[PDB]
């Protein structure tokens, strides 16, 4: 499967090398190969998967935004539209690839809260990225798929994880972005970010120095957004 | 413009 | 030829769009497509070609250096070597692609000094990049191919261009890097950079404000290297 | 470590 002949351990090692070399397309292909071996992923390996694809899709989203801006300017030749469509299509394929890995079969095999919440968050994230470029007939159903993934992950995280858990915090952060940027629900976005921040603050006293640093890092992002949004 | 989560979460 | 069905003008327009979106692999494919239309390139178009490939090969050289460093550390499993070899091979193919475009048929059709020197400089540059990763039996012949390309470009530039011409200056700069980094001739590198800088300085009085800015920008790079090298 | 030419030259 491009990577079907390489050992799982070698794929993981090369993913780590590509990260060091900032070769994120390679890193993604390696981690896709690792996932397709069929074994569950460790916490470190789930983070490698997320890092790889987030960087790949991140460059595509930035390109798409530059081009969409030019295209909107141009209607204030078909080339700008054609090339925005090319980038858009490549973004959608990356998102479809990640969603396919989650659906076949990472989520259904994830029984622990840390793995299951991580993967459901990712599912929400990649539907959100699809939503960012979607325009109609599917735009509503894509939004509803992101919302549903995020909501299931929130319910699990509230039952199973402490309020300072970095996965729980990154989840709540991204759901609040979803509310503000995608769902036209800025009040929900602000409420969630506030409630999330305040409940984590009240749980910080239970953490070690290194866990405190992990949690407060994400809390600051919630605060940065609240400053932007209010 | 809104900040989202880092990819890597402990 | 991937791009054979697209209009030359549309390829150039999309190259400019990809530059804005920092999509340099796309930009390179577009400009490769434009070159393969068979028409000579304007000054603007030669610069688009150079920008696209220099950014693509630039990311590969940076990755290769990270990986080669790890590999050398590792000998102070085959994965590090295997993955450095993969990146190296992709770099060599990019360099071979550019060299093929110059040889088929940009250089032979370039009659003006500004075009012919630009293309011969590029030929030297891409053999220099091949030299950076070469190791033996071919390493000497690759070095000699870079030297030869640079030397022909220098001879033309000295006959046909003023000492402040930015192409002449960028040529002399890169040849001096070649001498220092590739050819183990630091004294030649330093001499060339000094002579190049001093002869440009004595010609600056002939330039307009905007040409003065163009020339002094490259002269500063010569000075930065002299500071590094002495 | 040595600086080389920008890609674009006027
Ligand atoms: C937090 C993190 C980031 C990683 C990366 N970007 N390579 S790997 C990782 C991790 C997670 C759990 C246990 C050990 C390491
Ligand atoms: C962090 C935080 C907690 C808040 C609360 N529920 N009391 S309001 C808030 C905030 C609001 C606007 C700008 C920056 C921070
Ligand atoms: C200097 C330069 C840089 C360019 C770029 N990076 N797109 S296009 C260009 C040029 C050259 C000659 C005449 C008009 C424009
Ligand atoms: C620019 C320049 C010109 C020189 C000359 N031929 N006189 S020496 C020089 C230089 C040397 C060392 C460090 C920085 C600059």
């Amino acid at each position: 499967g491009a990577m079907g002949s390489m050992e799982r351990a070698s794929l993981i090692q090369k993913a780590k090398l590509a990260e060091q070399a900032e070769r994120y397309e390679d890193m993604a292909a390696f981690m896709k190969g690792a996932v397709e071996k069929g074994e569950e992923l460790s916490c470190e390996e789930r983070n490698l998967l997320s890092v790889a694809y987030k960087n790949v899709v991140g460059g595509q989203r930035a390109a798409w935004r530059v081009l969409s801006s030019i295209e909107q300017k141009s209607n204030e030749g078909p080339e700008v539209r054609e090339y925005r469509e090319k980038v858009e299509t490549e973004l959608q394929g990356v998102c479809d690839t990640v969603l396919g890995l989650l659906d076949s079969h990472l989520i259904k095999e994830a029984g622990d809260a840390e793995s299951r919440v991580f993967y459901l968050k990712m599912k929400g994230d990649y539907y959100r990225y699809l939503a960012e470029v979607a325009t109609g007939d599917d735009k509503k159903r894509i939004i509803d798929s992101a919302r549903s993934a995020y909501q299931e992950a929130m319910d699990i995280s509230k039952k199973e994880m402490p309020p300072t858990n970095p996965i729980r915090l990154g989840l709540a952060l991204n759901f609040s972005v979803f509310h503000y940027e995608i769902a036209n629900s800025p009040e929900e976005a602000i409420s969630l970010a506030k409630t999330t921040f305040d409940e984590a603050m009240a749980d910080l006293h239970t953490l070690s120095e290194d866990s405190y640093k992990d949690s407060t890092l994400i809390m600051q992002l919630l605060r940065d957004n609240l400053t932007l949004w209010t | 413009r809104s900040h989202s989560s880092p990819a890597s979460l402990q």
